C-alpha cells in the first residue's frame, strides 16, 4: 500500500470582511486511502455544525473532500482546520489566514 | 465548447466493522449532479443540481438499482482481489471505477472512458478505441481474460456511443443557463511585505466556472515557474472555483512582474500587475 | 444516466 498524505487548504467562500457572514472551507485533496478525519476549529475548540461533500477522486485516483461551515470573520477569533490521516503521526492543524 | 459526463465509484472494505462502504457521484463537466451513499439512512440516488430534479420517479428508481448493483458486485470483487493479490482479509482495501464520455461542441463523441483502480493504482482500463483493454499487472490480466470472453467492451462501447452522449446532451439543454455559460474569474493583486525589502505579490482568481484556468507570474515576460507558489484550484462551495499564484519580489521592482490569467469566460486574457 | 450493464465479476 503506497499511501498519499492530504494536501490541506483553509479559506473563505467569499472575500473576508469582519462582521460579514461567510463560509469557512477546509479542502483536503490528493490523499489515499480515503478514510480521513477533518474538524473545523474556533479558538482551539471543535465547531459543531460542519458539513462535507461526498467522496470523489481525481484522475490520478487520489481523493478529495470539502468540509465547510457558516462563520463570521472577526479581528481576533482564530479559525483552523484539523486533519488526521493514516499517513500522519499526529493531526495537522492549518490556521485560516484571510490573505490566502 | 466541449463537455463531459462522468460517474465515479468508490468501495472501501472495513473488515471486522461491517460491509464495505460504497459512494458514487455523477458529474456533468465540473458540476456534481447525483450522489448515492450506501451508509445513508434509506439509500437512494439523490439530486445535487437543480436541473436534474425534474427527472421523474422511474429515473431515480433505475439509478438507485444500478448503484446498488455496483455496490453488490464491488463487494464480491473486493473478496476476489484478495485472492488475486495473495492478501490477508484483515486489511482495508479500495476499489475505484470511473466511466463516462467527452463530447465536442457539435455533440459528437470525442472520447469514452471506463477505468478501474485497486488500492489507488491502475488496475484495468478500456482503451480509447473502446475495443481493447490495458491491464496494469498479471492480476488485472485475469480480469481482462474474463471480460474479453464476456465481450464486456462491446457492451460499454454501445453505452458510450449511445446513451452516454444522448443523456449528456439532454442534461446540457436542461441545465444550459448554468452548464453552458462560463463565469469568468474576478481578479485582483494583493501586496504583503515580508521584510523591509521584500513583499509577496498574490494574484487572485475568484468565482470562476469551469475549474480550468491558467494563472502565471512573469518577470520581464519570462515565466517564474520555480519562484511561484501556485495553489491547487479549490471549490468555493457555491459551484465556483478559486485559485491564486504568489511570488516574493525584492523591493522596488514590483513593476517588472505581471500576472497572466487565461479562462474560457474571459473576453481577452488578462495581464495584471501590482500598483497601489 | 448510468450504464445499466456494468461488468459483474472482476
Amino acid at each position: 500500500m503506497i499511501q498519499r498524505t492530504p494536501k490541506i487548504q483553509v479559506y473563505s467562500r467569499h472575500p473576508a470582511e469582519n462582521g460579514k457572514s461567510n463560509f469557512l472551507n477546509c479542502y483536503v485533496s490528493g490523499f489515499h486511502p480515503s478514510d480521513i478525519e477533518v474538524d473545523l476549529l474556533k479558538n482551539g475548540e471543535r465547531i459543531e455544525k460542519v458539513e462535507h461533500s461526498d467522496l470523489s477522486f481525481s484522475k490520478d485516483w487520489s481523493f478529495y473532500l470539502l468540509y465547510y461551515t457558516e462563520f463570521t470573520p472577526t479581528e481576533k477569533d482564530e479559525y483552523a482546520c484539523r486533519v488526521n490521516h493514516v499517513t500522519l503521526s499526529q493531526p495537522k492543524i492549518v490556521k485560516w489566514d484571510r490573505d490566502m | 465548447g466541449s463537455h463531459s459526463m462522468r460517474y465515479f465509484h468508490t468501495s472501501v472494505s472495513r473488515p471486522g466493522r461491517g460491509e464495505p462502504r460504497f459512494i458514487t457521484v455523477g458529474y456533468v463537466d465540473d458540476t456534481l449532479f447525483v450522489r448515492f451513499d450506501s451508509d445513508a439512512a434509506s439509500p437512494r440516488e439523490e439530486p445535487r443540481a437543480p436541473w436534474i430534479e425534474q427527472e421523474g420517479p422511474e429515473y431515480w428508481d433505475r439509478e438507485t438499482q444500478i448503484c446498488k448493483a455496483k455496490a453488490q458486485t464491488d463487494r464480491e470483487d473486493l473478496r476476489t482481489l484478495l485472492r488475486y493479490y495473495n492478501q490477508s482479509e484483515a486489511g482495508s482495501h479500495t476499489l475505484q471505477n470511473m466511466y463516462g464520455c467527452d463530447v465536442g461542441p457539435d455533440g459528437r463523441l470525442l472520447r469514452g472512458y471506463h477505468q478501474d483502480a485497486y488500492d489507488g493504482k491502475d488496475y484495468i482500463a478500456l482503451n480509447e478505441d473502446l475495443s481493447s483493454w490495458t491491464a496494469a499487472d498479471t492480476a488485472a490480466q485475469i480480469t481482462q481474460r474474463k471480460w474479453e470472453a464476456a465481450r464486456v467492451a462491446e457492451q460499454l462501447r454501445a453505452y458510450l456511443e449511445g446513451e452516454c452522449v444522448e443523456w449528456l446532451r439532454r442534461y446540457l439543454e436542461n441545465g444550459k443557463e448554468t452548464l453552458q455559460r462560463a463565469d469568468p474569474p474576478k481578479t485582483h493583486v494583493t501586496h504583503h511585505p515580508i521584510s523591509d525589502h521584500e513583499a509577496t505579490l498574490r494574484c487572485w482568481a475568484l468565482g470562476f466556472y469551469p475549474a480550468e484556468i491558467t494563472l502565471t507570474w512573469q518577470r520581464d515576460g519570462e515565466d517564474q515557474t520555480q519562484d511561484t507558489e501556485l495553489v491547487e484550484t479549490r471549490p468555493a462551495g457555491d459551484r465556483t472555483f478559486q485559485k491564486w499564484a504568489a511570488v516574493v519580489v525584492p523591493s522596488g521592482e514590483e513593476q517588472r512582474y505581471t500576472c497572466h490569467v487565461q479562462h474560457e469566460g474571459l473576453p481577452k486574457p488578462l495581464t495584471l500587475r501590482w500598483e497601489p | 444516466r448510468r450504464f445499466s450493464r456494468s461488468p459483474i465479476r472482476r
